Formats: C-alpha cells, structure tokens, sequence
C-alpha cells in the first residue's frame, strides 16, 4: 500500500 | 544468487552500470530566495531522486532477494543517507561549495538562508572535503553507497534471520571489492586495512547527518510553510 | 611528536585495556515507574561519565589534544561510549541489558519509559550481533576508543593527528585478529564488521540523544548539571 | 565555564 512498496514492486 | 557469485571486477562494473543520472532543480535565478523556495528546491530534487534512487536500489545485487518488506524497511531507513553521500561526491570538486545540481551550487552564506541549515551544510562540506583529502574513486564511492543501502536498516529488522545472514554475506563480499581496488591501486596491506577502515568509519558521520537532517524535516513538516512530496512524507514517518 | 604513534599494536591494546573504567552499581533498593528507572538510568551515566573523562586522557594520542578539542570529542561521543559500554556488558545475557550488576534489565521493562522499548531493541540488536561475532575484550577496547576520536572529527594539524592514531587502532585491531588465526580475507571482512556496527551505534545515540532532550523539557527528570552541559553540547539545533 | 573542564584538567 505504501509508495515505496508499490514502486519496489512495478 | 549471482551477488555471491560475482566477481570484485564484475561487482564494481554493475554498481558503476546502475549509477543515476545527475539531476537538474527548477532553481530560476531572476526568482528572489526565500527559505520556502530553497527549502522547497531542495526537495523537489531530492524527491525526483528518489525515483531513480529505488529503482538504482534494485540493481544493488543481492537487494532483490530479499524479501520486499525488508526492501522497504533498508530504503526508508537509507534514503537520506544516500542522497547526503550522493550530493557529497558530487561536491568533491568544488570546495566550499555543495553542488545539490549543477544549476544549483550552493557555498555556506547560502544555507544560513534556512535556520539550522548552517551546521548542516557545514557537516556536509567537511565530509566532501574529507573525500577530496582522501581522493575517493569513483568505484570506492559506489561501494560505500551499496553498504550504506544493505547496512543502515539492517539491525532495526520471525525465524526471518536467514535474510540478515543474506544481506552479510553480500556486504562481506562488497568489502572484498573494496580491498580488490585498493590492492590494484598499489596499496600495502597496511595501507589497504587503513583505508578501508577511513572509509567506513566516514559512514558514521554520515548517519549522524542523516539523522540531524531528519531531525529538522520532520519538524518543519510540522511547521506546514514548507510542503514535502507524498514519497518523501512516507519515508519521514518511517523514522517516527 | 605524539607518542602514540610510536607504540607497538601490544604496547596500544595493554595500554588501552588498563584504562577501562570500572563496573558501576546501581542504588540497592528495589518495580520500576517511568521516574524511577529514569532516575536509576541517569544516576549512573551521571557517575560513569566521570570515569569516562579518566578513561579518555588515557587514551593514546587523546593527551596531545587542546583542551577544546578534548571537550569537543567528549561531547560529541559521550553517549555513543557508554552505549557501547552497555552493550558489551550485555554480551552475555542475551535478551538482557547489563546496565549494572545489580541492575539487570529485559526487554520488557523498557515498556516502563515511553519510547524507552525501541531503544531497548536496537542496543540488545547490537548486544546479540556483538555476541555471535564473539566478540573479544581487546577489540572492544579499540571500537571504543576509535568512537571517541572518530564521532566528532569532522566537526572541527590536530585532524591529521587524530586521523594518524585512527590508523594506529586500526593497526591494532588487524593485528589482533592476525593474533586470533584469521585469514587476511576474514581479517579485513571482520574489520569492515566491526566498524559498520559503529554506524548503528551512532543512530542509537542520536535517537537517544534525542529522547533526552524531550525528557528535559518534560522537566519530570532531574538532570545533573554535567549532563546538561553534555546534552545541551547536542541541543543545537 | 564548563564541568567538563574541570574534569579533564583534574
Ligand atoms: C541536504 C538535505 C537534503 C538533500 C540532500 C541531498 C540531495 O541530493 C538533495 C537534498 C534534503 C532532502 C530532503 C528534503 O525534503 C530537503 C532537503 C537536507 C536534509 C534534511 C535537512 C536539511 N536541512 C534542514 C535544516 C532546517 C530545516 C529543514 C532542513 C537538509
Ligand atoms: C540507555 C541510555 C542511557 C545509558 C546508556 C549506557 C549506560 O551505561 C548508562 C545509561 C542513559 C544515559 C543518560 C541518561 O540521562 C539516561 C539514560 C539512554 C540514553 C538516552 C535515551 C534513552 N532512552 C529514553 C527513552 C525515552 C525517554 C528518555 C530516554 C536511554
């Protein structure tokens, strides 16, 4: 859900 | 895992491969300074950089076996960290001065624009002027940024454990890099154990720069003049 | 013109191992409430850092410094010494911090002070991290006193000197390992451990530091007057 | 001045 997370995954 | 299986020629190559690119700020020269407008340069910058930053972060090797929970947490507690050793490099070739871009190149005078920027700027100089003093290479640079990434966050992470051994051995093996360049530099054995230890013990400071500035971030933030960018207000609560 | 840097690696770690400070205790009475353990806490880092001041003039090289230099490293350092100080006593009981032998504290009694639980955590992380790297008394003597010269050298020739005996400790520390039968790759691979540490224990400090200074507004805590002459050193900004 | 002086020079 975080930023950071979401961006690490795409 | 590659990371492990790589060479100190071959891991030096693909930290030097994934390096981000310089970025430029908005810094209009005919626009008056205030310290809501450098403030706010400041972090338009560093929050494009983060972009690239995170995806630089996955071609660290061994990053991305880890666990994406663990990617997280090292990036958030390494942000700063890295911008500061990023903007220092940078700043080697320009004493006195710290160039955050290359249209924005700021000396002393200029951070007493910014209440409690003045001793931060001040830590930041010495830290560049240190790397000068030292001649850092570009290689070394590359895998004091690395370490920073995988060593920051590390001991703030259950039976999990088998992803702190990981990150260890990945760190291990980029301290094998660094004593590979300073032996092809000339080095003694001495002289490589010296070096080595100047350089990490330089990370140190760059913690405490990084938590001083996080310091003041995250009381501004509070102050609402200044306004941070969704990114960068996440990874700031990540330190509170 | 130093001296330190004429020393041997055995002549630097007996010297460094005879300045160790002694084991102070805790008051004798026993369930602690925020105010109580607060008050155990700063009593004796309040008594400590006395030693602290003995233990740095006997510090190879620390001698040849100005006066404002040595209160410069001292205030920079002070709490990162005695965390490191902490977490080497706790070595041996793992879960536990050994903030004295009559004071002996789990994690648990950190929920006691706010914010107290977090920094429980990170000094019993790096007392655990001290202790599967077994960890020996002659290196801890060197990280400690490469803490002491090292945290606030860059907020200042004197550098040079500093830097110069930095090396010396670092001299030390391989010999020591070289001493211990470890290879030159397990030597340097160790060393760069070590050090790293250093960083988490500087971290551990400032988020300290940084409780502290709350805790003074509060003004719940008494603070001796040392003590705030030492935060305050760091209450700017 | 400061404590700490007095401590170094004691
Ligand atoms: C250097 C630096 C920043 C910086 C460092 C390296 C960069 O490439 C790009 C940016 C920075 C980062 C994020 C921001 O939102 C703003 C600036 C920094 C970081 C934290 C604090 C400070 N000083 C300060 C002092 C008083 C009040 C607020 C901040 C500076
Ligand atoms: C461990 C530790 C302290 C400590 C560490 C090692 C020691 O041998 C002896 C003492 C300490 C030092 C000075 C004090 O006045 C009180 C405690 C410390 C330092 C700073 C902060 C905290 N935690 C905290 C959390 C919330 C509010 C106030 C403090 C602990």
């Amino acid at each position: 859900h975080k930023i950071l997370h979401r961006l690490l995954q795409d | 895992s590659l990371a492990l299986s790589l060479t100190a020629d071959q891991m030096v190559s693909a930290l030097l491969d994934a390096e981000p690119p310089i970025l430029y700020s908005e810094y209009d020269p005919t626009r008056p300074f205030s310290e809501a407008s450098m403030m706010g340069l400041l972090t338009n910058l560093a929050d494009r950089e983060l972009v690239h930053m995170i995806n630089w972060a996955k071609r660290v090797p061994g990053f991305v076996d880890l666990t994406l929970h663990d990617q997280v947490h090292l990036l958030e507690c390494a942000w700063l960290e890295i911008l500061m050793i990023g903007l220092v490099w940078r700043s080697m070739e320009h004493p006195g001065k710290l160039l955050f871009a290359p249209n924005l190149l700021l000396d002393r005078n200029q951070g007493k624009c910014v209440e409690g920027m003045v001793e931060i700027f001040d830590m930041l100089l010495a830290t560049s002027s240190r790397f000068r003093m030292m001649n850092l290479q570009g290689e070394e640079f590359v895998c004091l940024k690395s370490i920073i990434l995988l060593n920051s966050g590390v001991y703030t992470f259950l039976k999990s454990l088998e992803e702190k051994d990981h990150i260890h051995r990945v760190l291990d093996k980029i301290t094998d890099t660094l004593i590979h360049l300073m032996a092809k530099a000339g080095l003694t054995l001495q002289q490589q154990h010296q070096r080595l230890a100047q350089l990490l013990l330089i990370l140190s400071h760059i913690r405490h720069m990084s938590n001083k500035g996080m310091e003041h971030l995250y009381s501004m933030k509070c102050k609402n003049v200044v306004p941070l960018s969704d990114l960068l207000l996440e990874m700031l609560d990540a330190h509170r």
